[PDB]
């Protein structure tokens, strides 16, 4: 659920 | 290669239609040949192979935690044996996604990292080094897993030096490369406290830049920064 | 053919979990394996032959009409010349899609339908012949167009005539062929009043019929009878 | 804009 670079 | 007849300017034009119909296999295809032909990247080229790999790769990803999830439940207490087609299937899609982090990591090899000079040039390439390296983490069991990491480690270590000696605090790319190496130490490395700390100090000295920003950047970074106050949200 | 070395049962449960995966091009892969295997379809082997093609050719039929748009804009009055690679890029987006129509018409040719000998496998199979060449029939435009339309409405209305004699006006596949053929005459006839008389008649019977179901097919009917009344609204 | 089967 961790967000990275879109 | 397949795009070899192709005029670059001709796959560049194709790769960005192919993104308009949401065609990331194609784009990615373009964007290989257009690597191919030797020369440097743009910045919007950049971006453009970035984007077009990015989503091949996100939905074998997402086609990988879905299959692995089915084997382990397969794989627990009072679960019936199905045979062996959870992993094979699972396999054929993690060969698959090993051989797209495989190509992208050739480009990267050769030999757009050697060429790049400019700080956003290497930067980009070196993230993206370890962006693929990650993917690679997400799903190595064996004897390498730890040389994947450990290649993953190195090539954002690499680009964060250089981002911090070379860019501004705000500058898109040095904040979606510390973004991407706190979300490595939360999720591969087994170190949230560092992926934290990361995150507090991207944000913080991020929000000390944006006085210097118009309002065009102002919004490019503060939207990236979102990112990182939503993950310190989920970790703490 | 490449599945030919895998067990059918094998086919079947990789074909569901690659619908789990939202992996649709690998699902067709394994129904056509599947249907190679020479054994008649189930019901839910037919369904879910006909979800792996739907999305694969949906996303193709997307595409191209991106696409499509792009190219018409292009020759508009006032706009500059680009060079050829819009139309390049429609035409192979188009080829592939044709190809895709062309492999499942060569499935119900060889051998689904000549071996469906009740109502429900033969109206799905001629439907599903129908639903083909109306794909086709969307990116044609030479000296077969007209053919192709033929091919659809010929097969559509095969299956109207069965589906009429042998099952209640609120079985679904009943429904769905009924929806298609009305599509078919609105979007691809230039008949847009037989598309509403069509509509309205399979409501109306429809409505008339649900008195007979249970809870669960009543749910199942009346969600299809919604895309009836959709249409007719967007067509009236 | 027309809707066809699901
Ligand atoms: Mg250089
Ligand atoms: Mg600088
Ligand atoms: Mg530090
Ligand atoms: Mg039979
Ligand atoms: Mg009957
Ligand atoms: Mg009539």
């Amino acid at each position: 659920r961790s967000l990275s670079f879109e | 290669g397949a795009m070899g007849s192709m005029e670059r300017a001709s796959l560049i034009q194709k790769a960005k239609l192919a993104e308009q119909a949401e065609r990331y296999e194609d784009m990615a295809a373009f964007m290989k040949g257009a690597v191919e032909k030797g020369e440097e990247l743009s910045c919007e080229e950049r971006n453009l192979l970035s984007v077009a790999y990015k989503n091949v790769v996100g939905g074998q990803r997402a086609a990988w935690r879905v299959l692995s999830s089915i084997e382990q439940k397969s794989n627990e207490e009072g679960s019936e044996e199905k045979g062996p087609e959870v992993r094979e299937y699972r396999e054929k899609v993690e060969t698959e996604l090993q051989g797209v982090c495989d190509t992208v990591l050739g480009l990267l090899d050769s030999h757009l990292i050697k060429e790049a000079g400019d700080a956003e040039s290497r930067v980009f390439y070196l993230k993206m080094k370890g962006d693929y390296y990650r993917y690679l983490a997400e799903v190595a069991t064996g004897d390498d897993k730890k040389r994947i990491i450990d290649s993953a480690r190195s090539a954002y270590q690499e680009a964060m030096d250089i981002s911090k000696k070379e860019m501004p605090p705000t500058n898109p790319i040095r904040l979606g490369l510390a973004l991407n190496f706190s979300v490595f130490h939360y999720e591969i490395a087994n170190s949230p406290e560092e992926a934290i700390s990361l995150a507090k100090t991207t944000f913080d000295e991020a929000m000390a830049d944006l006085h210097t920003l118009s309002e065009d950047s102002y919004k490019d970074s503060t939207l990236i920064m979102q990112l990182l106050r939503d993950n310190l949200t989920l970790w703490t």
